[PDB]
């Protein structure tokens, strides 16, 4: 539904900057 | 060469589990943040519309004529219904007081039904606002412990042998707060939004209550 | 009603007294 | 050093009867769980059922009809006949305002007492979840007041000499947490569980209430002609 | 980092997590202020004006003394709201007899009206309670922060001299500092509000239950006058 | 110097001494509350149980009156009994029996609450040592913490091995601490608990007593218009 | 020069209003104890002698013959004069469940006014009592502050150095105990204190009710 | 219930352990 997806989705937002400035 | 993905990278397998598992529990805490904070917010909006228009109500009768379009889950209009049936249930009765405690009653179990079927979901706010300290503190316990562990095997003198494992373990409280305070905030917000909802759809089944209470006893004295 | 919802770190105690050794012991 | 079992042996026996105190803590809290949740669950789902087929009642003589074939556990048949047996009572009362009254305060109770008994196992859970990472902080504080000792007579010390005291330490940690967040979770799902127990056990009484309310009411019309 | 160091310039090193957490923590406290200040003057003036309207009601000895008393209040005025509440019932009632119907109907009216000011009476209550649960915290997670930034210092240089650990005990002590300025004026302010909001809304039941007090009776009088 | 906890407490400093000697004498308090306590408890649940259920057969207030006769003066069911039948017997001119029926009914149901208080007698005692035997505690080893830094001070030393004795006063100072808080806490919800259960009980047995007499009024009234 | 007195003198003025403040909490926590003391005892000591005088009573009649001997500042005579002023104020009436139902909402109302008069001071007890560690460790966190900012502003290689800034700091904590401990014994001994004397006072308020209730239901039964 | 204080703080034994170990952060790396 909408609201596990918005969710997962600016955790998973979060998570790629972690792996962005860990490079 | 450390960064707070490098840490979970070079992780013992119990503390990963317990920082995905505080990950998890907080993606469920804001999916029922978002859920929930819109659901209220709707029935918030109809409710305090509804009651708006009910308040120009001056008999039982011109009330639920008034909310005969309401929407087939609207509170008001099931609130409503459930009083009309009570009379219904009850036309071979000359007791007035007896249908006016007998509705007061299902009134009231309505009203405290609603507010709890509304309260699903916060068991989860509560256990993980409870144990994600916990959970965490357990990561950076059994980190700390597994580091000393092995100094005590490697007879090693240096504090820099251990501290990127210490690190990695203090970094499982950092995630487990990180959990937990949404979640005790969010559990709060509910059970202050739930204890408003549930008062002010108090006071549209008290304006339906005082409506049948008014309209049986002008029958009565027209009658008489 | 009746659960238990409130924060409880007390744990972190006992942790920062481990901290509390590590430095100790760990003078220059 | 080496094992979870070489900090047990070689363990403060106020440390290691923490440890103990705390293993049969976490041990009664899953007692408690399996013993109570298949009980609990079976009431539950007897309930549920019970209430879906006394809705469609519309006088307590039709309720004591459809509930006749239930079980003599079950608590519906038990509220329909604490009801029926006020009227057995008061056969040569006049007064129904009477028997309504004494009906509501008998049924209330009967409802509180089912509550308590439902709810009966908690004390422990609240208890241990609560007070397991203060015992377990207890245990710490000695292990590591011990490890001071050690510095104190020593007098030469380097991080690996007290690893063992402090892998001690955390291990009473570790083991005081394994009983409390168990604890917390179980008590949770309870006292969510035992509430909609609670709040349906009440639903079926209040429609006990409403069906003899409304029965005593038509009949007094009915004889009025 | 260790030459010349101040408070501010100990915030301008802090790492950029410890950053959010102190300046969140900080207008936290600016808006517990701003709470304080906007309800602290709202109480002085609703519990004044109700403790006036109590004093000048206190000679009434029937309904229709009380409604000519109260003609006088303004508009606001939360007695002469709860006596056009009760005056209302009445007119709403007319061509019944069941004064008792008339007397638990405008019972329950008023103990709704008295309930719906307290509720809304308290309305920053609950963001003060939440600031002062968690504030302490937010800043006990900061200070983690703190902590582990020491060990990444140890660990990234290789060594325990006080220059490596101490940009790390340095943020650690801020947010514990800024975390308890935070809790301590959402609780002293909580439990202000609180006994204000106790002896508000008993002070409110008091006029509730004198023009209750003054209906029931009179409608008995006026019932044996008929009789 | 001896480090055993003997040893420790007899280098102690006279603040964290009498800090120690109080957190001990709360703890033996808060074992002879529960020793005293539980006994008493034990005793009245096992003879109020017994009471309700020989109460049970009761058919009318009379039949209770006759029961309760053989029950010892101590009784709290004859109590809330007499209580009932003094009602009566304080308004046999009056004609209105739901006046009888009220005033008995607040009359029984303040009785039980009052029984809920003389029973929580002492609890005041867990609760207090319960929530300051920590806080004593904490302030024992900041005095600890505090005496060894002047010592390092008055004496210009720079090994950390001379504060190790130090530190450990004030980690007993904790360890007491908990031993004195841990029990106390713990003996106070159990009591708590303990009280909420035979109010129930007790009102369980007080609600008997309600339902007869009312009963019994509204028996006697439809035989005497008949 | 180190001393508890001594570390006081030359301390930051930061943790100088820190003590100093927890020194007037102190203050004011005995000042209330003192104070409060004395007022339950002598108004606990009147009420047991007045009950025990009362508890003989038979008739509303009685009971203001007998309570005539007691002083005007007397919360039974108080007691007493609201339930025979709601029958000098209703006269007229012959409906009596009025009467009962007026003077015991009258009665409840003022048993909650002494009740709430009796517990002035606890707000600020309780307060005390959850600040005061708080107020006292904020002083303690200021102090390394400025002994952490020390080193950094003279540089320095030895602990004797900074040992008499730790004490001067953890002083503060100290002192935060010293006042949180009182606020938190007093205030559970008043908490019960309030506790037995609302009782108490609603114990004659109840008699009070059963006397007027009683001669009443007399009074209405002499017309056969 | 009658408003007692009955529980055990939490947080104010977790912000003194806090600058106690702080202290030693400080003053470990000063001694020999
Ligand atoms: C340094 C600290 C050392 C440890 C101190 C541990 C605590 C010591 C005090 C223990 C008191 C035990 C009292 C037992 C009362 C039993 C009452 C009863 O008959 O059983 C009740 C069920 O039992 C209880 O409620 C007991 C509550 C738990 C107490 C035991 C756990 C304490 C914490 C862990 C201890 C182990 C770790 C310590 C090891 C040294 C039945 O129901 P109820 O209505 O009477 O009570 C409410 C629940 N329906
Ligand atoms: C690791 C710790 C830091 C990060 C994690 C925690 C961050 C805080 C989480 C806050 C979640 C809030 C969700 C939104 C709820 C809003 C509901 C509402 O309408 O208002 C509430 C009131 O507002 C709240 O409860 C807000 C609480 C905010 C707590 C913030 C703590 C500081 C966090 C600092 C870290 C983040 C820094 C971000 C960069 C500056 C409830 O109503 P009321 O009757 O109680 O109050 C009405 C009057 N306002």
């Amino acid at each position: 539904p909408w609201p596990t997806l918005l969710s997962v989705c600016i955790h998973g937002a979060v998570v790629a900057g972690l792996l962005y400035t860990s490079v | 060469d450390l960064s707070v993905w490098g840490m979970y990278q070079h992780a013992d397998i119990v503390v990963k589990c317990v920082m995905i598992g505080l990950i998890l529990a907080s993606v469920v805490t804001w999916a029922i943040f978002f859920s929930k904070s819109v659901e209220f917010f709707n029935q918030k909006r109809r409710l305090k519309r509804e009651q708006q228009l009910l308040a120009e109500a001056r008999s039982l009768n011109q009330a639920n004529d008034i909310a005969a379009d309401f929407g087939s889950k609207s509170l008001s209009l099931h609130l409503l219904n459930e009083a009309q049936n009570e009379l219904e249930l009850s036309e071979g009765s000359d007791d007035n007081e007896g249908i006016k405690e007998r509705t007061s009653f299902r009134l009231e179990r309505r009203v405290a039904a609603v507010g709890r079927q509304m309260g699903r979901g916060n068991g989860y706010l509560a256990t993980i606002g409870a144990i994600s300290p916990f959970v965490g503190l357990f990561g950076t316990v059994w980190g700390i412990m597994n580091s000393f562990i092995g100094i005590a095997q490697t007879q090693t003198t240096n504090l820099a042998v251990v501290a990127p494992g210490i690190a990695e373990a203090l970094l499982a409280t950092a995630i487990g707060l990180v959990a937990a305070i949404p979640a005790v905030v969010i559990y709060n917000v509910f059970a202050r939004q739930i204890g408003g909802f549930k008062a002010m759809l108090g006071d549209v089944a008290a304006q339906v209550l005082l409506l049948q209470s008014r309209d049986l006893d002008l029958e009565a004295s027209a009658a008489a | 009603n009746g659960e238990m919802h409130d924060i409880n770190v007390t744990p972190f105690i006992d942790v920062m007294l481990v901290l509390l050794i590590i430095f100790m012991v760990a003078a220059p």
